[PDB]
């Protein structure tokens, strides 16, 4: 489903800033937002 | 009466993009082409005027809108862009008449091992009118399970930190951002170019 993967998405996000790849979380950052505004 | 743009150039602490600061700039005198010339610029886009004859106009009221986002994300701050900005954090309109500036502050923004004072919001149901700001923090529900206050399984906190280190390239370094807007209502102009007669 949509709800789980966006879940694991938004957790990759939050784990790449807590390994100090910035750059990387905010790119998935980026690529959160394209794929919940798929409407 | 000089218009008093070093308060929103030249300041030392800006806001983030999200809860973005607006400055009024009324009943003053302002010569562009102080900031047209060169106080490192790396944007400097006006639409619906063009910026060598700023300083031969009038207009009815200045608002001046400053913030911090991505080198990415300065393309979004101009008048029919999406994005993460353009959509929840700052929305130009269509008819936008004024000037965008930018500027690279990765010498101020950004602080040994991350500077994550900037903030952005990520998640909101529905676009932001031109103009408009939004500064809530409810928990935002992507999903189908309720929130109920608090952060967990599809329910995250709406803002998202920038992570501005020193190491990053130019396109994820901090850019402080100002948004001149000339408005031109029916009455009086009080904001003239230093090259206007008087008009
Ligand atoms: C900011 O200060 C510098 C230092 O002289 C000056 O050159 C620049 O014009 C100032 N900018 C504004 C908007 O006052």
């Amino acid at each position: 489903d949509k709800e789980w993967i966006l879940q694991k998405i938004y957790e990759i996000m939050r784990r790449l800033d807590e390994e100090g790849h910035a750059e990387a979380s905010m790119r998935v950052s980026d690529l959160i937002y394209e794929f919940m505004k798929k409407d | 009466n000089l218009c008093p743009f070093g308060e929103v150039f030249n300041a030392t602490r800006f806001a983030s993009v999200y809860a973005w600061n607006r400055k009024r700039i009324s009943n003053c005198v302002a010569d562009y082409s102080v900031l047209y010339n060169s106080a490192s610029f790396s944007t400097f886009k006006c639409y619906g005027v063009s910026p060598t004859k700023l300083n031969d106009l009038c207009f009815t009221n200045v608002y001046a809108d400053s913030f911090v986002i991505r080198g990415d994300e300065v393309r979004q701050i101009a008048p029919g862009q999406t994005g993460k900005i353009a959509d929840y954090n700052y929305k130009l309109p269509d008819d936008f008449t004024g000037c965008v500036i930018a500027w690279n502050s990765n010498n101020l923004d950004s602080k040994v091992g991350g500077n994550y004072n900037y903030l952005y919001r990520l998640f909101r149901k529905s676009n932001l009118k031109p103009f408009e700001r939004d500064i809530s923090t409810e928990i935002y529900q992507a999903g189908s399970t309720p929130c109920n206050g608090v952060e967990g399984f599809n329910c995250y906190f709406p803002l998202q930190s920038y992570g501005f280190q020193p190491t990053n390239g130019v396109g994820y370094q901090p850019y402080r951002v100002v948004v001149l807007s000339f408005e031109l209502l029916h009455a009086p102009a009080t904001v003239c170019g230093s090259n206007s007669e008087n008009l």
